C-alpha cells in the first residue's frame, strides 16, 4: 500500500505542488469500440480493443491556499493553454502529460474555508517514468 | 494539541483582557488557571479546545473548537449574558496574530447556557471555531 | 451567548408578566432567579437557551432555542398545561422589540412534559426558536 | 489559506455586498474541443485547447435580507440587463466581469428564514486585478 | 405544552373510564394524579406527552406523542397486556371532541413493555401520536 | 432578514392565503440566449441578455386544510384557467402575476397528515409593487 | 386539516378499499403549452393555459393483504381494461374517474412483509362530487 | 397480510427455489398508449387501454449459495434460452411465465458474503393459477 | 454460501491476484431484443431470447498496493490490448475470458489510502470451467 | 401493547414447553413469572416486547420485537447456547395460532450474549420479530 | 443464540489452545469459565458474541460478532499485544469445522484496547465476524 | 490487537524519547507503564489504540487510532500544549520502521483537551491514525 500524501498533481512554472490538495484522483478512460459480427461462438460481444481512443482526467480538490503555482492555474485558464501536468503514483511514478484546465471553481462559505475543485482532462500524449 | 494550539490559547487570552467592555463588566477575572484567594465569582474560563484536523498534503492545519465558559454567582444570569456578549463581540472575525502559524477565521458555533450546580452557578459555554494554518 | 442574548431574555420576560392570562393562572411567579420565601409552587422559569449560530458574511445572527419550563406542585398537571398553553399563546409569532438588534421570528419547537422528582413536581419544557439578527 | 468571509460577490448601483451570502461559489468552465486524428503516438485524445469558448458562473445563496443592492437584483431580472458583477478571491483579487441573473429564487418555510439562491453566469469578457 | 394540550389530556381521560372493557379489567384506576390510599396496583397512568410542533403560516398545530403507561402488580404481565390492549382498542382512530381546536388523527406508535423495579412491577408504555389542530 | 411566515402565496376568489403552506418558493428563470462570435477578447462567452424570455415558478407545499380558497385550486385545475396569483416577499412586496396550476398532488399516509404540493408556473406578465 | 386514513383509493367489483394502503397519492398534471410571441410587456413567458391536456395519476402502496378487491387488481392488469377508480379527498370528496393499472409490483423480503406499490394513471374524463 | 418467505421465484431443471433469495420483487408494466382527440369533456387525457403491450420483470437478490438450480442460472445465460420461470404470490398463487435472464451479477467483498442480484424480464405469455 | 475472499479477479503476466481487491463484482448483461407481433395471447411482450448479444463486466476496487501484476494493469491500458482475464466464483469456478481495461482510476486523499477502482468489460468469448 | 400482544406471549409460551429439545435441556423452567422456591438456575424468560406499529388504513397490525432471555448458572455458557439454540429452532418460521388475529411471520433478529452480574450469571437475549395482523 | 452458536464457541476454543504461539505466550490460560485457583493473570476470554441474523428464505444463517478479550496483569501491555496478535494470527481466515452447519468466513472487526480497572489490568477486545450457515 | 499492534506501540515509543524538543519539555517521562516513585507530573502516556480493520483479499492491514494523552500538574495547561505540540510535530508523517509489516501513513485525528479530576490535572488526548500493512 502507499501513502495518500505521496501521490500529488503538480503544475509548471519545473513542477511544484498546488498548495491545498485534500483530495486528488487520476482517472483513465476508453470508449470500447464495438466490432460485433454475425458469427460468434456464444454470441459474446466482440471488441477490437486497441483502435479506440483513450483518455485521462485529473480532479484535485482542497483548501484554497495562495501560492505561486495556484496563481498559475488562474493563468492557464484565462489565457487558454495546454501546458504539461504531472500526477505521480506513489510506486508507479510520474505521468507527465499535457492536460488542460477544463473546469475550476473557487467556493467559500460564511464559516468554512475558501475551497476549490480543480478538474482536468488529457490534451495530448501521456508518459510513464516507471 | 496540534502545533498551533500552544499559541492559539495564548493569543485569544491576549485579545481578552484588552477589550474595554468585559473589563468594566468582569474585571481582571479572565483566566485559565484560577488565582486562589476569595473567588470573585463572575469570571470566564478559556481552556477546553478540541481539534478537527483539517490538513493538507503540503502543510497541515487545525480546526480548534475552543470553549470559553462564563461563570457567574449572580442570582439571575442576565449579568452573565452581557459578559458573554462581550466575549462574542471580541472574538468573531478577530484576525489576530499567532506565534506558530496564523489563523484564517475565528467563527462562532453553539453556545449553550445552563445552571451547573445547585442552581447557584450559571455556565455559558461559547464554542468558537478557529481554523488555524500551521 | 451571542450578542443579542443579553436583550432576548429581557424582552421575553417582559412579554411575560404582561399577558392577562397566566397572570390569573400563575400570578407574579414568572422569573429566572427565584425569589426566596415560601416557594409558591406553580411558577415558570426562563433561562436555558442555546445558540445555533446562523450568521452571514456581512453581519451575524443567532438561533436561540430557549427553554421555558413550567413547574407545578399540583397533584395532576392539567393545571400546568393551561399555564404552558398561556406561555405558547403569548410567544409564537411574538414580534417584540429587542435592545440589541431585532428578532425576525419566534417560532415553536419541542415541548416535553414529565415528572422531575419523586413524581411530586411536574416540568413542562417549551423550546422556542428565536432567530435574531444582530 | 483564506477566510471564507473574505471572498464576496457584489452588485452595482460602485459595488456593494448583497446582504445575506451564507454560501457562494465562482465556477469556471470550458468545453474541450476535441481534435483527434488518425496518427497519435499512443492513441491518446488530442485537444486543440485555446480555441474552445470559456465560461464563468456564480452561485451565491443565503438569508434574504433587504438592502438597497438586494432590490437591485430584482431590478436586474425584471428589466433584462447584463450589468457588471465582481467576485473577489481573498488572495487572487477581484474578477469584474459582466454577468447576468440567469435564475434567482426566494424561499421561506413556516419556521425557517426567508432564504434565496442567486445563480449567475458570464455574459461577457472577464478580468483579473492581481 | 402547545395550546391544545390543556384539552387533549382531558379528552383522552374521558374516553378512558368510559370503555366497558378496561372498566371490568382495571376498574376505576385510570388517573394522572394517584389517589392516595392503599394503591390498588393494576392502574394506568396518562401524563407524559411531548410535542413535535407541526404548524402553519396561517394557524398552528401540534403532534402530541403522549405516553399511557400500564402498571401491574401481578406476578406475570399477561394481565397487563389485555389492559393495554383495551387501551389501544379505545384510542387508535378515536375521533373525539376537544375544548381547544380539534384533533385530526390519533394514531399509534411504539409501545415498549418491561419490568421497572425489583422485577415486581411491570410498565407498558403506549405512545400515541395525536396530531391536533389549534 | 425576514420572517418565513410573512412571505405567502395566495389565490383569488380579492386574495386569500391557501390554508396549509409549510414550505413555499418563488423561483425565477432565464435561458441565456448565447450570441458567441469569432472575435472575443479572451474567448469569453458572449450573451445578448435582454432578448431571452424569462419565467417565474411557485412551489407551495404543506398540510391539506380545507378552506374556500383550497377548493378554488381544485376549480382552477379542472376548468382550465390562468387566473391571477400573488406571492409577497416580506420586504420586496407582492408579485401579482397570472400563473397556472401546472401540477398539484394530494398525498396522505396511514399515520401522517393529508398533505399536498402545489406547483405553479408563470402564464403572463408579472408585476412588482415595491 | 384532515386524517391521513380518510383519503382512500378504491377499485370496482360498487367500490371497496384495497386492503393495505400504507401510502397513497393522487397527482394531477398539465404540460403548459407555450404561446410566446415577439411583443411581450417585459418579455415574460406567455401561456395559453386551457388548451393543454391534463392528467391524473394515483400511486398507492402498502402491505399485500389478499382481499376480493386485491385480486381484482390482478384481473384488471392481465385482461387489459380501463375500469372506474375513485380516490376520495377527506374534505373535497371523491374523484370517480376511469384510470388504468399502468404498473403494479409485488415485493417481499426474507424478513419483511409482502408489500406492493400500485401505480395508476388517468384513462378518461374525471369528476368531482363536492 | 402474507409472509415474506412464502413468495418465491424458482427455476426449472420441475421447479426449485434458487438458494439465496434475501429480496425478490415481481414487477408488472404497461406503456399507456395515448389516444387523445380534439373533443374531450374536460380536456382530460384519453387512453385506449387494452391495445398497449404489457410486461413483467423479476429482480431477486441475496447470498450466493451454490445449488443445482443456481448453476442452472449460469446455464440459462451462457447458452441463451427463454425457459419457464415461476414467482408465487403467497395468496394469489404462481405465475408460470417464460422469462429470460437479462442481467445477473455476482459480487463479493473482502469481509462480506458472496452475493448476487438476478434480474429477469418477461419473454412470453404469462399465466395465473388462482 | 461462499467466502467473499475466495472469488477473485486476476491478470496475466499464468494468472495472479491484483494486490488490493476490497470489493469486486462480475456483472453479466443482455439487451433483450424485442419481437412483438400483432397476435399475442394476452398481449404479453414477446422476446426472441438467444439472438441478442450478451456481455460481461468486471469492477474490482480496493487499496493501491504495488505488485508485478498491478503494474501490468498500467501496461494493458497504455499499450491498448485485450488480454485474458479470469474471475473465479467460489463454487462455480473460473470464467477465463478476454476483457479490456475500459476505465481505471487511482485516487488518494490527504489522510486516506491510495485507492483505485478497476472497471472492465468483455472483449471476446467467455468460458466456464465447472 | 397492541391488541394482539395479549395473545402473542400466550402462544409463544405454548410453543415453548412443548418442544422435546429444551425440555430435556431446560426442563419445566420456561416462564415469565418466576415460581418461587429454590431458583433452579438454567431457566429462560419471555416478557419484554416492544411494538413497531406497522398498520393500515383498513385494519392495523404490529411488529412485536419480543425478547426471550436465557439465564444460566453454569460455569461456562456453552450450556446456555444449546438452550438458546433450541429456542431459535422452535420459533423462527413458527406459524402458530393466536387468539386475537394472527401472525404472518416470526423472524429472527439480534441475539446478544453476556454476563449480567458478578460474571456468575449469563444472559442470552434473543430478539424475534413478530409481525402480527389484528 | 442462533443454532450454530452452540458449535461456534466450541470450535474457536479448539483452534485456540492448539496454536504453538500463544501457547508459549499465554500457556493453558485460554478459557470461558475461569478455573479458580491463583488467577495466573495473562489470560484470554472467549464468551460475548452477538448475532446479526443474516438469513434466507430457504435456510438461515448468522453473523456472530464474537469478542475475545485479552487480560494482562503486566505493567505495560506490550505483552498483551503479542498475545492478541497471536489471537488474530490464529483466527482471520480460519476455515474450521463446526458441529452444526459450517462457517463461510471468519473475518476481523474492531479491536479496542484499554485499562479496565485502577489501571492495573488491560483489556484488549477483538471482535471477529463469523458468518455461519445453518 | 491486529498483528502489527505489537510492533506499532514499540516504534512510536522509540520515536518519542528521541525528539530533542519534548526531551527538554517533558524529560524522560514518556511511558506506558508508570515508573513508581514520586510521580513527576508532566508526563505523557501511549497506550489505548483501537483498530478499524482495513484489509484485503490477499493480505490484511489495520487502522490503529492510537491515543497519546498528555497529563500535566501545572496550574494552567499552556505547558501541556507545547508538550502536545511536540508530540504532533514528532508523529504526523513519521515514516518509521516496524517489526511486523510496515505503516504507510501516520496521520492526525481529533485531539480533545480537558480537566480530568478536581480540575487539578489536564488531559490532552491526541488520536493519530496509523494505517499499517501486515
Amino acid at each position: 500500500a502507499q501513502n495518500g500524501k505521496d501521490l500529488l498533481i503538480k503544475l509548471d512554472l519545473q513542477f511544484e505542488t498546488i498548495a491545498g490538495l485534500r483530495a486528488t484522483r487520476i482517472s483513465f478512460n476508453a470508449e470500447t469500440v464495438d466490432v460485433t459480427s454475425l458469427e460468434s461462438q456464444g454470441g459474446w460481444r466482440e471488441l477490437l480493443g486497441g483502435a479506440g481512443v483513450r483518455s485521462a482526467s485529473i480532479s484535485g480538490a482542497g483548501v484554497f491556499k495562495d501560492a505561486d503555482t495556484d496563481e498559475r492555474a488562474r493563468q492557464i485558464f484565462f489565457d487558454g493553454e495546454v501546458p504539461e501536468f504531472q500526477v505521480i503514483i506513489p510506486d508507479f511514478g510520474i505521468v507527465q502529460g499535457p492536460f488542460m484546465i477544463t473546469s475550476i471553481d473557487y467556493a467559500g462559505s460564511h464559516n468554512g474555508e475558501a475551497s476549490y475543485e480543480l478538474a482536468m482532462a488529457s490534451a495530448g500524449a501521456l508518459s510513464f517514468t516507471a | 494539541s496540534y502545533a498551533v494550539a500552544g499559541a492559539l490559547q495564548a493569543a485569544v487570552y491576549q485579545q481578552l483582557r484588552a477589550d474595554a467592555v468585559l473589563a468594566a463588566l468582569v474585571g481582571t477575572a479572565v483566566y485559565d488557571a484560577v488565582p486562589p484567594g476569595p473567588l470573585a465569582g463572575t469570571y470566564v474560563s478559556l481552556g477546553p479546545e478540541d481539534v478537527a484536523d483539517a490538513s493538507d498534503k503540503t502543510g497541515a492545519g487545525a480546526v480548534h473548537d475552543f470553549v470559553i465558559s462564563v461563570i457567574t454567582d449572580a442570582a439571575g444570569f442576565a449579568t452573565a449574558k452581557a459578559a458573554a456578549a462581550a466575549v462574542s463581540d471580541a472574538l468573531v472575525g478577530a484576525d489576530l496574530v499567532l506565534s506558530r502559524g496564523r489563523l484564517v477565521g475565528l467563527w462562532f458555533l453553539r453556545a449553550k447556557a445552563r445552571r451547573v450546580e445547585k442552581a447557584d452557578m450559571r455556565r455559558i459555554d461559547l464554542v468558537f471555531r478557529a481554523r488555524v494554518e500551521g
